[PDB]
């Protein structure tokens, strides 16, 4: 029962923001969320960026994502930043 | 534990390995504040546990140091602490739950809210405590009534549940 109280969009890119992006297009607020829906025990990332690799939707179908920044700048507004 | 110690030897241990002659402080390697806590924080609680030189001497000071600047980084993860708490509190060794209980204190007060958040967690990490309530007697008192103190109206009864014994005037 540990859920966010108030939420702001992001502004500038940054690697938090990129794993925001990907965990929110697969469906989650963050990785809270995820961990609370699914049965994790760490999540998939990318041994370099630290990036989220790979994570598993709630209709239990996969997102991949890349090595590489994904965040178009234009989507960085789109990014929901999450408190507490 | 080994996992732990795994964590320990590798580059993205956070924490120098390093002794200052001035005192015993530890050096940060990398900000705190640029840390996942999702990932660092429950590898810094499994070493709970540890009770060998110098192992537990980091594991220690690196949970303090993370409770002490977490700030809202900590609530996020509870969840991910509560199994290593228990796993270090059913050994059923003292040493390892005096640790425990003053690393708990530290805990509920570290941020807001994450005293109430414990609570739905009394009945996986209370029970060995009733072995052991009366010094460590008195230390889980006093850690019970911290949980009592920061942990919103609904806390007392659920100690008390887990805890048939637990009085308090606070
Ligand atoms: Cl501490």
């Amino acid at each position: 029962d540990v859920k966010p109280k108030s939420v702001s969009h992001a502004k500038k890119w940054s690697e938090e923001i990129e794993n925001l992006y990907r965990f929110q297009q697969a469906g989650y607020r963050d990785e809270t969320e995820y961990r609370q829906v699914k049965q994790v025990s760490m999540v998939d990332r990318w041994p370099e960026t630290g990036y989220v690799k790979k994570l598993q939707r709630r209709d239990n179908t996969f997102y991949y994502y890349n090595k590489q920044r994904e965040c178009d700048d234009k989507e960085v507004h789109k990014v929901k930043i999450y408190a507490y | 534990s080994t996992a732990f110690r795994k964590f320990y030897e590798r580059g993205d241990f956070p924490i120098a390995l390093e002794h200052d002659s001035k005192g015993n402080k530890i050096a940060w390697k990398v900000e705190i504040e640029k840390l996942d806590y999702h990932h660092y924080l429950p590898l810094f609680f499994d070493g709970l546990c540890e009770m060998t030189f110098p192992y537990e001497f980091f594991a220690r000071q690196g949970i303090h140091d993370m409770l002490e600047h977490g700030g809202n980084k900590i609530l996020p993860v509870l969840p991910q602490l509560i199994i290593p708490i228990k796993n270090a509190l059913n050994l059923r060794n003292r040493q390892v739950i005096c640790v425990t209980l003053k690393v708990l204190q530290h805990l509920v007060v570290s941020a807001e809210m994450v005293g109430k958040a414990l609570v739905p967690y009394y009945r996986q990490i209370l029970p060995v405590l009733n072995i052991f309530k009366n010094n460590i007697g008195d230390l889980i008192q006093e850690t019970l009534e911290a949980f009592e103190r920061y942990g919103g109206e609904n806390a007392f009864i659920n100690i008390k549940y887990v805890v048939p014994t637990y009085e308090s005037c606070l």
